[PDB]
């Protein structure tokens, strides 16, 4: 699922800025 | 009565603006608890005031590491929008001040935490919570950019639950005053306009495709564009296609497909309605603009908080004693704060 793979990402945490 | 409003909320801005409040406060007035935040050049920390017992957020900031990385400009407009706002979806800046070290923002303490948390471990929010939300940003949009305002940090990162359940924005250290086109690349990677990615000039419009972006989120539990790596975001972002989940509304998907535009010339709060293309849009009809602004419409969400002083809503995060060097750092950079 689309929510499996945001789950699996490494982007579910804190974002920073850039 | 809105353009009314915003012509008074305009002049109180104006004046605070031209002739900005420094120096408000000393570090020896706000007894240090926890860190409610961290940035690449500082950190946020529960403080409690000595003279009120009052409970606040300081936004602390090294000189060096902000001179290190070029963010000079960028802090001073931080400090000097927040001291001139008053919205009540903003957190409020109550003092700043800077020592030899550092710089200071004394905020107001939304206890309630950052909507991040929340819709992380929530998963993902009804239609209806998001709305309410959306709206404040709404909102809040229509009022930074009244001011000649452009936020470039939106994020459920950025966006703090206050008591009453009602977003606080916090974050201004992107926020730019400015009358036309600007090209710094800054914000979030999942939340960058195709225009910032394309490092094209770009105005208001990058909050309001960002606004687009934070209501995919709210309500899909996941960001319309991600990747494992930043230029991996780009690339969908540029792409300009987007899957919508089979949960979403059709008004949902058609205010997203409005607002995740990549033609600026059809993306909403870019036209000639300006706002209205948004406030007035099918999926906000059931949204009452004035009762949300008022604060009287009712939260979906009201926080937990086990006192004045509680941090129970917010992560932890490794502390760092406060040296304040016997020499003024940076003075000339920052003489403006
Ligand atoms: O600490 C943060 C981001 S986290 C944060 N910002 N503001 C707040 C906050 C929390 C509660 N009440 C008001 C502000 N938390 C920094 C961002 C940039 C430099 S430090």
């Amino acid at each position: 699922t689309t929510y499996a793979d945001f789950i699996a990402s490494g982007r579910t945490g804190r974002r920073n800025a850039i | 009565s809105v353009k009314e409003f915003l012509a008074k909320a305009k002049e109180d801005f104006l004046k605070k603006w031209e002739n900005p409040a420094q120096n408000t406060a000393h570090l020896d007035q706000f007894e240090r608890i926890k860190t409610l935040g961290t940035g690449s050049f500082g950190r946020v920390m529960l403080v409690k005031h000595m003279e009120t017992g009052n409970h606040y957020a300081m936004k602390i900031l090294d000189k060096q590491k902000v001179v290190k990385l070029k963010q000079i400009e960028h802090t001073l407009n931080e400090k000097r929008i927040l001291q001139a706002v008053n919205f009540p979806f903003l957190v409020k800046l109550e003092f700043s001040f800077k020592d030899n070290s550092n710089l200071y923002m004394v905020m107001e303490y939304v206890p309630g935490g950052e909507m991040f948390s929340h819709l992380r471990r929530i998963g993902r929010f009804s239609e209806p919570h998001a709305r309410f939300y959306a709206a404040q940003i709404v909102l809040t949009f229509e009022y930074l950019h009244s001011l000649d305002l452009i936020y470039r940090d939106l994020k459920p990162e950025n966006l703090l639950i206050d008591q009453q359940g009602y977003i606080q924005v916090t974050d201004f250290g992107f926020a730019k005053r400015v009358k036309g086109r600007t090209w710094t690349l800054c914000g979030t990677p999942e939340y960058l306009a195709p225009e910032i990615i394309l490092s094209k000039g770009y105005n208001k419009a990058v909050d309001w495709w960002a606004l687009g972006v934070l209501i995919y989120e709210m309500a899909a539990g996941y960001p319309p564009f991600f990747a494992d790596q930043p230029i991996q975001i780009y690339e969908k972002i540029v792409s300009g296609k987007v899957r919508f989940p089979s949960h979403f509304s059709s008004d949902l998907k058609d205010l997203l497909r409005n607002l995740l535009q990549v033609d600026l010339t059809k993306r909403f709060g870019n036209l000639k309605n300006g706002v209205n293309d948004i406030k007035n849009h099918k999926w906000f009809a059931t949204t009452d603009w004035i009762a949300i602004y008022q604060r009287k419409v009712e939260a979906p969400f009201i926080p937990k908080f086990k006192g004045p002083g509680d941090t129970s809503n917010f992560d932890d995060y490794e502390e760092e004693e406060i040296r304040v060097s016997i020499n003024e750092k940076c003075g000339k950079e920052f003489s403006e704060f």
